[PDB]
């Protein structure tokens, strides 16, 4: 590899920058809190009314699981149109407030 | 790279890179003229002792 950096076949005597070395990460952990249980998310989007524009509806929803699987499922394609995030990394980011 | 999809990503990736690349540059081209004042004064030592 000295060869290789100096585009050369016969280097010459000195002292040469080749690479540089980074210690290779072993294993891998994931930990999220322990926190379980099934969301809210049917409520809100299987309800029968939803309030007007001038006064729309408030939730809140905490303690949960994002699963972002059926939402695909209850109606066909349409716009998501999402600014601040892909739409298809939800589940893995995870989420606050 | 955690949040985007990879397609805009390298859009967003493209003004850190370029940013960071002249953000580089100028500590170089800096460094050339502070060492060409060092040594004016390294010559003017060596003609002094
Ligand atoms: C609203 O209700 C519908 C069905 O009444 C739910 O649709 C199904 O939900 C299950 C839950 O895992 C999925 O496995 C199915 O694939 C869904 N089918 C269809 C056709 O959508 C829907 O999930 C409910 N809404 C919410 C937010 O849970
Ligand atoms: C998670 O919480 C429950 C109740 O809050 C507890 O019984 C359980 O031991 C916890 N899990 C771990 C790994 O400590």
């Amino acid at each position: 590899e000295t060869k290789c950096t100096l585009k050369s076949f016969t280097v010459e005597k000195g002292i040469y920058q080749t690479s540089n070395f980074r210690v290779q990460p072993t294993e891998s952990i994931v930990r999220f809190p322990n926190i379980t249980n099934l969301c809210p998310f049917d409520e809100v989007f299987n309800a029968t009314r939803f309030a007007s524009v001038y006064a729309w509806n408030r939730k809140r929803i905490s303690n949960c699981v994002a699963d972002y699987s059926v939402l695909y499922n209850l109606a066909p394609f349409f716009t998501f149109k999402c600014y601040g995030v892909s739409p298809t990394k939800l589940n893995d980011l995870c989420f606050t407030n | 790279f955690s949040r985007l999809d990879p397609p805009e990503a390298e859009v967003q990736i493209d003004r850190l890179i370029t940013g960071r690349l002249q953000s580089l540059q100028t500590y170089v081209t800096q460094q050339l003229i502070r060492a060409a004042e060092i040594r004016a004064s390294a010559n003017l030592a060596a003609t002094k002792m």
